[PDB]
C-alpha cells in the first residue's frame, strides 16, 4: 500500500482551477483522506472516504475518486487556501509526501546582502554573519557560503519568510556563527546565492577579521 | 563503577526519567536505592529496590509520584519521576547496597545527575545589522521562549520589515532576524531603531 | 481540545515521554493517534490506541521503542520514546480519530509541541571585570554545558587566582566567576588577561582586563 | 525513626580529635552507617553497623555505640578528613541533618570590592554587577544589594569557593543581575557586607548606572 501524490509542487493563482491526485499502488476502494497544513501550524482535516466533506470546509474544496485514483479540488482558489495538502490512506494511516500551493508569478532574483558581525557582538566573544535574499521567485534558492576561498556548511541555520500577500515573494536570511577566535583569524567572508533568475552565481562579500 | 544518566531541565508539572548503568559487578545480584541532595542542604533516602524487583520501597513525601524499576539483563536501573515541582531539585545518586550484620549499608555511589525543576526564561540579546536601496536589520539571537515582537521606528516602519521567523539553534535557544528596505540618503541623515519586546523576560529593548 | 506537553531537548541516545490531555469530548468512547514531522518534511503516522486500549498499532520502524499509553480517568494520552536519535526530531501532535464510512478519519488536532535530540552547546560569553592592593577578574556567562577552564597569563598568575564555582542561572546556563589579587602599582604598568577554554564548543576566549 | 545529629557545624586544625554524635529516638541496636562528602563529591561510606569500617578507610576513623546513642571519632584529623558527615539509620535509610567539619583559624574580614557592568555587556543587553568577599572567616556572611538605598531581593547569585589549603580562608561572589533598561533608570548600585571581623558593616558603591 504505497501512495503517491501529484503534483510535488504547484503553483496556481487566486481564481483557478487546483487538482491534486493521489494514486494507491492497490485499490483502496474509498478509504482515502485529505488534509490541510499551513505552514507552521497543525493539519486540518477536508474531506473523509474520499468524497465526504468536513464541517467548515469551504465547498469550492471537492473530492472525487474510486479504487486507485483520486482527486481533490479547489474551485475558486483563495489566498486562505494556499498551503501544503497531503493523501492519507485511511485503513493504514498512511500518510502521503504532499503537494505544496503557493501564488503564481513571474521569477523575479533574489537582492543579496551580507552584513557583517556587530561591534558589540564581538566583544562577547561571538560573532554570527547573515545573508539576505529579499524578495525573490521561485522559493528555491541555494546559499553557500566561504569563509577567505572556501568554508563548508555545519554552522549556518536558515530561514524562510512565508510568501507575502502584496508581493508573493520570499525572503531567506542564513545565519553563519563563528567564534570571535575563529573569526578574527579568518579575514575574507562570502555568500553565494543561486537562483532560477540568477543566470550567474550573485557572490557579496566584506573584509575585516 | 555506576553511571547515571537522565537528568536536565524539566518544567514545575514534568515528567523525567533517570537512568543508572552498571558496570564491573553483578548488577542483577546486588540491591539498588536511590538517594537525593538538593542544593545547599542533607542528603535524603528516596527509593529502594531489591535486586529481583521483589522489595521495593520508597519515601514518603515522594508517594504516589516516583517508581523505581531496572532490567538486570541490561545491567539498568531506573528512577521514573512524575508530578515534578521546584522541591524535587536535587542532585540524584545511584547507590549499591549490601546486607552485612543484618543491615541495609550504601558502599558504592555514582557521580550524580542534576535535576532542576523551573521555567526556562532568558532574555534576548539584540545586536545590529547595518550595511542606492539599502537593508538593515536587527539579530535577536539567544532567548527563551519563543514568543518575541519586533517593531521599528515604534511602529512607524511597515513593509519593508521582514521578520523572519525564529529558529532553535546548538544553544537551545531561539533567534530570528528583523530586516527592512530603507533609502541610501536615509543612511546618512536618519537613525533606524527595532523594539524587540520579550515578555516572558519582561524586557523590552530599543537598539539604533 | 486537545493539550500537549513533554516535548524539549533530548539527550542522543536518551528517553522523553510526550503527554497529551483532553477536553471538551469523551475521551474513553474516542480513538486517538500520534502523528510526527520531521523539520522541512511531510507527516509521518506512528501510532494509534483504541478507546479501552484493547488495540494498538505502532508504525513498524518505531515498534521497539515506542510505547504508547493511555488513561481515560485523567483524559490523558502518552507516548514513551526510547534510544531516541536524530531522525525522531519532529514536532509530534496528538489528534483523536473518528469512525466514519467504516473508516479511520482524524478530525481534532493538538497544536503539537517539539522534540529535538540534540546535545546542547553554546559557548561561554566573557566579560571583563574592571577594578595597594587592587582586585581584577572576568566574568564567564550563559555557558553550556560544564566544565570551564580559566587561566591568567597564559597560566603564569597563580597567585591570588579565586575561579568561583559554576552557578545554574534561570536560562539553564551556568554562570562562573575568577578573580585575581594584584598590586594596584601594576595596573598601569601590566597587562592581565583571562583565558577562557570550554572544550564541549572548544571555544578559546582571552580577554584583557584594564581598570575602569 | 527520628535522629539528630550534633554538631552541626566543628572546626577542628590537623591533628586533633574530632568527636562527632548521632542520637536516635529509640534504640537501633547497631543499625548505624556513616558516610562523609567531601564538596562536589559523591558520599562514601567510612562506618557500617555502627562499628565496621569500610575497606580503604584510615583507622584512625572510628565508630561506637549501642542502642540510642554513636559515635564517630576520628583520631587525628588530616587536610582529606575535613568534610561533611552524615548518619544513616540502616534498617529505615534515613540519614541525619550532617556535620560540616572545617579547618579551624583566627577570624579574618573580608576584603571587599564592587564591579561596575561592563559596556560591552549593556551592549547586549544585559547588566552584572559583582561584588567580592575575600579571605575571609568564618564561612558565614551577608551580602546586600541597594541601588537607590532600597534593597533587591531575587535578582542576586552567590557562589563561595572552597577552604584553601595554604591559608584556611573563604572567598564569596555575589552577582546581581539586572535588564539593561532597569541598570540605566537608577544611579547608584552598592553592597553591603556584615561579617564577624567587621565590626560595622562595610560598604562598596558606584554611580554612573
Amino acid at each position: 500500500i504505497q501512495m503517491t501524490q501529484s503534483p510535488s509542487s504547484l503553483s496556481a493563482s487566486v481564481g483557478d482551477r487546483v487538482i491534486i491526485t493521489c494514486r494507491a499502488s492497490q485499490s483502496i476502494s474509498s478509504s482515502l483522506n485529505w488534509y490541510q497544513q499551513k505552514p507552521g501550524k497543525a493539519p486540518k482535516l477536508l474531506i473523509y472516504a474520499a468524497v465526504n466533506l468536513e464541517t467548515g470546509v469551504p465547498s469550492r474544496f471537492s473530492g472525487s475518486g474510486f479504487g486507485t485514483d483520486f482527486t481533490l479540488a479547489i474551485s475558486n482558489v483563495q489566498p486562505e487556501d494556499f498551503a501544503t495538502y497531503y493523501c492519507q490512506q485511511s485503513d493504514t494511516r498512511t500518510f502521503g509526501r504532499g503537494t505544496k500551493l503557493d501564488v503564481k508569478r513571474t521569477v523575479a532574483a533574489p537582492s543579496v546582502f551580507i552584513f557583517p558581525p556587530s561591534d558589540e557582538q564581538l566583544k562577547s566573544g561571538t560573532a554570527s554573519v547573515v545573508c539576505l535574499l529579499n524578495n525573490f521567485y521561485p522559493r528555491e534558492a541555494k546559499v553557500q557560503w566561504k569563509v577567505d576561498n572556501a568554508l563548508q556548511s555545519g554552522n549556518s541555520q536558515e530561514s524562510v519568510t512565508e510568501q507575502d500577500s502584496k508581493d508573493s515573494t520570499y525572503s531567506l536570511s542564513s545565519t553563519l556563527t563563528l567564534s570571535k577566535a575563529d573569526y578574527e583569524k579568518h579575514k575574507v567572508y562570502a555568500c553565494e546565492v543561486t537562483h532560477q533568475g540568477l543566470s550567474s552565481p550573485v557572490t557579496k562579500s566584506f573584509n575585516r577579521g | 563503577q555506576l553511571q547515571e544518566s537522565g537528568g536536565g531541565l524539566v518544567k514545575p508539572g514534568g515528567s523525567l526519567r533517570l537512568s543508572c548503568t552498571a558496570s564491573g559487578f553483578n548488577f542483577n545480584k546486588y540491591n539498588m536505592n536511590w538517594v537525593r541532595q538538593a542544593p545547599g542542604k542533607g542528603l535524603e533516602w528516596v527509593s529502594s529496590i531489591s535486586a529481583l524487583s521483589t522489595y521495593i520501597y520508597y519515601a514518603d513525601s515522594l508517594k504516589g509520584r516516583f517508581t523505581v524499576s531496572r532490567d538486570n539483563a541490561k545491567n539498568s536501573l531506573f528512577l521514573q519521576m512524575n508530578s515534578l515541582r521546584d522541591d524535587d531539585t536535587a542532585v540524584y545518586y545511584c547507590a549499591r547496597e549490601i546486607r552485612r550484620a543484618s543491615t541495609w549499608s550504601a558502599d558504592l555511589w555514582g557521580r550524580g545527575t542534576l535535576v532542576t525543576v523551573f521555567n526556562q526564561i532568558k532574555g534576548p540579546s539584540v545586536f545590529p545589522l547595518a550595511p542606492g536601496t539599502a537593508a538593515l536589520g536587527c539579530l535577536v539571537k539567544d532567548y527563551f521562549p519563543e514568543p518575541v515582537t519586533v517593531s521599528w521606528n515604534s511602529g512607524a516602519l511597515t513593509s519593508g520589515v521582514h521578520t523572519f521567523p525564529a529558529v532553535l539553534q546548538s544553544s537551545g535557544l531561539y533567534s530570528l532576524s528583523s530586516v527592512v528596505t530603507v533609502p541610501s540618503s536615509s543612511l546618512g541623515t536618519q537613525t533606524y531603531i527595532c523594539n524587540v519586546n520579550h515578555k516572558p523576560s519582561n524586557t523590552k529593548v530599543d537598539k539604533r
